[PDB]
């Protein structure tokens, strides 16, 4: 943003953002997909107390 | 950090072929630039003198 | 690779990458989905034994 113009600027920041999307929408989903495994253990301890 | 000032006197026409990506004999033969992006290019017409 | 320059050849190469990026991702979470089902399967098996 110091070095560049509004133009190009765009489009540089377009594939930044596009990319740091994609890695927090990665993190998101592995992030549901370990919840469910650590609620499922929790109902098991639930029962098992 | 530095400076590369580098200078020298070409055709009118063949003043385009001073840049990364483009083909011909002055790109070919003489004078290249990488696949990276340089400073600026600057280029007067000097026929004159 | 064959018929292009690298300084072309760079953006269809990085589409190709996009999209088989995308495919893998894709594949490996349906994959991690249908583990956990199986994981959970594999419990009440365990627990029937």
């Amino acid at each position: 943003l110091s070095r560049l113009d509004p133009p190009e600027a765009e489009v540089q920041i377009d594939r930044l953002i596009t990319g740091r999307l994609q890695s927090l929408q990665t993190y998101v989903t592995q992030q549901l997909i370990r919840a469910a495994e650590i609620r499922a253990s929790a109902n098991l301890a639930a029962t098992k107390m | 950090t530095n400076v590369y000032a580098d200078s020298f006197v070409i055709r009118g026409d063949e003043v385009r072929q001073i840049a990364p990506g483009q083909t011909g004999k002055i790109a070919d033969y003489n004078y290249k630039l990488p696949d990276d992006f340089t400073g600026c290019v600057i280029a007067w017409n000097s026929n004159n003198l």
